[PDB]
């Protein structure tokens, strides 16, 4: 019936609805239904840029946005 | 006066022509408007929710609807101010949308947007002097009138009479019957035609509510919805049935139909019924099934000589002296079957009609066919009465035909009994071959195409090509059928013993004169119109009036039943009520105004105005029963003393002002 | 500064029927005649057709059924006396004759409506601003 | 009747304005879009606005939207009759 529930109720979001040629969840832009709360979030006030969260996570959802120094590369600064 | 202004959008077909809001604006700004509003669909229920919220709200007067035009919802609108509180006359349309959108939608807005104003305020102007009217309701008489005793009109009167409605069949010939007791057999069935009718016409001749009236014309019809007053010919019959014998005093009865008087008859002429190829005497039955077996007397032929009264002896039921009787009728509603007549089609000289012996039309055909015919049901060729063995079918014999001569309309049944009569042929006269010079086969009813289908199978030949031309051999009398096989792509040369023509149908002879003594007009094509061609087929403009049969237009048996029965259902709404509501636009005369110079009097139409005396005075009456809101009279009179009631001189003349209004 | 007022009084059964069938048909017009409504043209009086005029119409129009075809037997008999006796009136007073008309249009005329519409406006438009206007002051 | 005072169904359309279901129109021969809860064409006679059992998910936003009026009622079931 193209709701949207799938969409909104699949952790790892692989389901899409586009209505004419836009993602476009017409259930949530009407609030008839409540959304997940994954809750991330990371405190820049403590992160390191270490390279750990990266490598552990299972799928690929991590942005470590750090120039890339020497380290397999040529210097993001030195 | 405080007045609504209430304008539709019709769904963009309003709002893509003009500015509704400068519309509304202006209508907020004029005089005597309390509140002016739109709205999508104001035909619809939240539209008719919002006028009735407006009239309590704002305590209106009157409402005005920039719409559509009056004539599609003046019902709607006037319920809708009724229901409301309001009087339904207290409303008034501005026609906005057929009258401004629809002829004003290219390339000009603000000029639609100026007229729209314009007739905001023209409706405005009228709402605000419109004041309170009361429908009239006339008592309606319990008969009902059924001219013309065919199918649809033995249909109709049976139909009104096991209704319960008392009823007058009232029919110009001596019997009942029409045109299907002249078929021999029904297409696409081949029942026996006449067959078929026989039960329903001793129905319509036991039926104790039908007042059956054969030999009978309508000389003169006043009135309206409520009472018309109908005058009938009693013409002359000459022979007494046995209750009008019982009442003139003769016991031993009137007419038993025992045939010693024609037999007797020395005067010999042609049969109508038999389209004129059988002798008859002066007194005569058509045939031998006739309803009312009566045994009329033809005074146009009869010579006096007596022998048919010796003849009736003590049953006495002969009258030589006979005149045509007068009766006078009051009646609720009328019903017209008037029916049809073959179109003149010696007319068409390329066809030899009168000219060439052995070429006859349809009613011929099936009437040399009947086994009750003429021959003994035998076909044979009029030139020299033998068997023929080649006959040729002329589709389309003077229709679809736009030269003038002919009809410009399909005839509808032409077709069908076009196979019927080459079915007929096949299987009566072995080996003999049909040929069918058609131009577009039309079975478009219930089981006609595979009415076609079987025909061809049995094995008729069909040419299409119109007939150019028919030539007679000198000596054998046979007939040469001159056109083109248009399929084939060649010219072809048929020669037949026989050559049948599937001549047009038109108004039956003095239909018109009837149709104008009740008030009902003609359409495009000559027969009598219907009051909505799409969703009212039965009924006229004028009240009280509905069509049955072919007198509306061709058509088959089953079609023209069901038109009968409908218009016998249509009939019976307003005599089943007793009350009918007349529309309140009568003139009403002021008489300390009227000067009594009689003047308007033969203005009227109807004759619903007189002079008459009140208070001394000699003033002027209207029955407003009789009136019909024509307005002449109150356009005439010159000191005012008639008052038009939707359509006051104040009313029109204030359109005309707040026209003028800038 | 100038656009013609025309004014048309037309009848419910036959006038009034062609005007909506051409607009049901989509006949495209010019938007300078406005029209009143009557129930027959022998509704029409004279004085309508007079204080139209003294009020200023640039022309007048009144539209009705054809001869034999009223829907009350014989009203328009009676309004084509009435507006030849206008039509001498006008010529007589001086005002062009010309500004008055009135023509027989059927139900099923969508076509002859728009044309008569057309004619008119063109009429009117050659004719000008009538000179009642500036003769009273 | 059954003793809601402000009223059933009006056709003012939020119902259908709010519902996020969208279905091919029978009346448009498929055509065009609507929603769940819907009428057929704006000129229906009874202007109601069934609601569409066999596609409705009851997200419940149409009850919402109705408010104060109360004219949805997403368990109703097939009713009997028997008429003379
Ligand atoms: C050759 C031919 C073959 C046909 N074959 C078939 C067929 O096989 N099957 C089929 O379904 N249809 C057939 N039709 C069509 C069929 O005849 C009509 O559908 C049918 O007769 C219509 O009947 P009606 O009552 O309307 O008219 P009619 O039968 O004509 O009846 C009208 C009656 O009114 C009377 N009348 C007329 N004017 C007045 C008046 N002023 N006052 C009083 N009375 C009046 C007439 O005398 C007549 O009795 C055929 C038609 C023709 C011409
Ligand atoms: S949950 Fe997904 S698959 Fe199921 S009806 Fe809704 S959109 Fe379709
Ligand atoms: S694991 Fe990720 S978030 Fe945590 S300190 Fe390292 S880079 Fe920052
Ligand atoms: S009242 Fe007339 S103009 Fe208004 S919506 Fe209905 S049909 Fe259209
Ligand atoms: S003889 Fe007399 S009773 Fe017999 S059919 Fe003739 S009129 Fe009738
Ligand atoms: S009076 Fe003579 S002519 Fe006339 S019906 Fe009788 S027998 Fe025939
Ligand atoms: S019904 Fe057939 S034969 Fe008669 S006019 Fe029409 S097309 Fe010609
Ligand atoms: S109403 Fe007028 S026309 Fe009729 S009698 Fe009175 S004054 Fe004469
Ligand atoms: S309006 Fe006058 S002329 Fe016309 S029918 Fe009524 S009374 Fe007769
Ligand atoms: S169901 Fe409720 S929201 Fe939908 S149209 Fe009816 S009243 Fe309006
Ligand atoms: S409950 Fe059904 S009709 Fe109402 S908004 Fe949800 S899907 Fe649409
Ligand atoms: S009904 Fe139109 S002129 Fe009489």
């Amino acid at each position: 019936s193209y709701c949207g529930v799938c969409v909104i109720m699949c952790p790892f979001s692989a389901l899409a609805l586009k209505v004419d040629g836009e993602e476009r969840l017409p259930i949530l832009e009407k609030e008839g239904f409540p959304t997940y709360d994954k809750g991330t979030a990371i405190d820049q006030d403590k992160c390191v840029r270490c390279n750990i969260c990266d490598d552990v996570c299972p799928r690929d959802a991590i942005d470590r946005d750090v120039p890339l120094f020497e380290g397999e590369d040529k210097e993001g600064l030195a | 006066p405080r007045i609504g202004v209430f304008v539709c959008h019709c769904g963009t077909n309003i709002a893509g022509s003009m500015s509704i809001d400068d519309v509304v604006n202006y209508a907020k700004t004029l005089p005597y408007v309390a509140v002016a509003d739109q709205y999508q669909y104001m035909c619809s229920t939240p539209g008719q929710k919002k006028i009735d919220d407006a009239i309590k709200e704002y305590n209106l007067t009157g409402v005005v609807v920039a719409a559509c035009s009056p004539r599609l919802h003046e019902p709607t609108f006037r319920t809708a101010t009724k229901e409301g509180g309001l009087n339904p006359f207290r409303f008034e349309m501005a026609n906005i949308r057929e009258q401004n959108s629809w002829v004003h939608m290219h390339g000009m807005w603000d000029e639609a947007t100026q007229k729209a104003k314009d007739q905001v305020r023209m409706a405005v102007a009228k709402a605000a002097k419109l004041e309170d009217l009361v429908p009239k309701s006339v008592p309606v008489e319990k008969t009902a009138m059924v001219v013309g005793g065919g199918v649809a009109g033995m249909q109709a009167a049976l139909d009104l009479a096991s209704a319960g409605i008392k009823t007058y069949l009232i029919e110009r010939t001596p019997t009942i019957g029409g045109r299907m007791s002249q078929l021999d057999k029904t297409f696409p069935t081949l029942d026996c035609s006449q067959c078929i009718l026989t039960p329903k016409m001793v129905d319509v001749g036991r039926h104790p509510n039908i007042e059956m009236m054969t030999y009978t014309e309508v000389e003169k019809v006043e009135g309206y919805i409520g009472n018309f007053d109908v005058t009938l010919r009693k013409k002359a019959r000459g022979v007494l049935t046995p209750t009008e014998a019982t009442a003139k005093g003769i016991v031993g009865g009137g007419c038993n139909g025992c045939g010693d008087c024609s037999a007797v008859c020395p005067v010999i002429k042609p049969n109508p019924f038999e389209m004129g190829m059988a002798p008859r005497k002066a007194i005569y039955i058509y045939h031998a099934q006739v309803m009312p077996l009566i045994y009329t007397v033809d005074f146009d032929s009869c010579v006096k000589c007596g022998l048919c009264v010796e003849a009736c002896g003590d049953k006495k039921a002969i009258d030589l002296e006979m005149q045509d009787e007068f009766i006078t009728v009051k009646v609720g509603t009328a019903v017209l079957a008037t029916g049809y007549e073959l179109f003149p089609i010696e007319n068409k000289r390329e066809w030899g009609y009168k000219q060439f012996d052995n070429v006859i039309n349809a009613l011929e055909f099936e009437r040399l066919i009947c086994a009750s015919g003429p021959t003994g049901g035998h076909l044979v060729r009029p030139s020299d009465g033998k068997t023929p063995m080649k006959v040729g079918f002329v589709l389309c014999a003077g229709s679809r035909d736009n030269t003038g001569i002919g009809k410009p309309y399909c005839s509808r049944f032409c077709c069908m009994y076009s196979l019927k009569h080459a079915h007929q042929i096949m299987e009566k006269i072995p080996g003999a071959v049909a040929y069918l010079f058609y131009m577009d086969i039309r079975s478009f009813g219930k089981m006609y195409e595979e009415f076609y289908y079987r025909i061809q199978h049995e094995g008729a030949k069909f040419i299409r090509g119109r007939v150019a031309n028919v030539l007679e051999d000198k000596e054998t009398k046979n007939l040469h059928v001159f056109t083109e096989d248009t399929l084939l792509g060649r010219p072809v040369d048929v020669e037949v013993d026989l050559l049948v023509l599937a001549a047009a149908v038109q108004p039956n002879e003095g239909a018109n004169e009837l149709r104008k003594k009740f008030g009902v007009s003609a359409s495009q094509d000559g027969w009598m119109l219907e009051a909505h061609p799409k969703l009212n087929p039965c009924g006229t403009t004028t009240a009280g009036v509905f069509l049955a049969g072919v007198c509306q237009g061709p058509k088959d048996i089953p079609d023209t039943v069901a038109q009968a029965e409908g218009a016998a259902s249509a009939a019976s709404i307003p005599i089943h009520m007793g009350e009918v509501e007349l529309e309140p636009y009568f003139a009403m005369c002021i008489d300390e105004l009227c000067a009594g110079c009689g003047m308007c009097v033969n203005l009227c139409p109807y004759s619903a105005l007189s002079l008459g005396e009140k208070n001394g005075r000699t003033v002027m009456v209207v029955t407003e029963a009789k009136c019909k809101g024509c307005g002449t009279c109150g356009g005439f009179c010159p000191g005012g003393a008639i008052k038009m009631q939707h359509f006051t001189t104040p009313q029109i003349v204030a359109q005309i002002d707040a026209f003028f209004a800038g | 500064d100038w656009k013609p007022q025309i004014l048309a009084i037309i009848c419910n059964w036959c006038s009034y029927a062609g005007a909506d069938l051409a607009g049901g048909a989509r006949i495209q017009y010019p938007p300078t005649v406005r029209a009143i409504r009557v129930m027959c043209t022998g509704r029409v009086d004279m004085l309508f057709i007079l204080k139209a005029f003294v009020e200023g119409a640039d022309g007048v129009l009144v539209s009705g059924c054809h001869f034999g075809d009223c829907h009350y037997l014989e009203g328009n008999y009676k309004a084509a006396k009435r507006m030849f006796m206008i039509k001498n009136l006008l010529r007589n007073i001086g005002l062009d004759d010309r500004r008055f008309r009135m023509t027989f249009v059927s139900a099923s005329e969508g076509a002859k409506w728009g044309m008569v519409m057309e004619d008119v406006t063109n009429t009117i438009k050659e004719l000008g601003p009538s000179p009642i206007k500036e003769f009273k002051k």
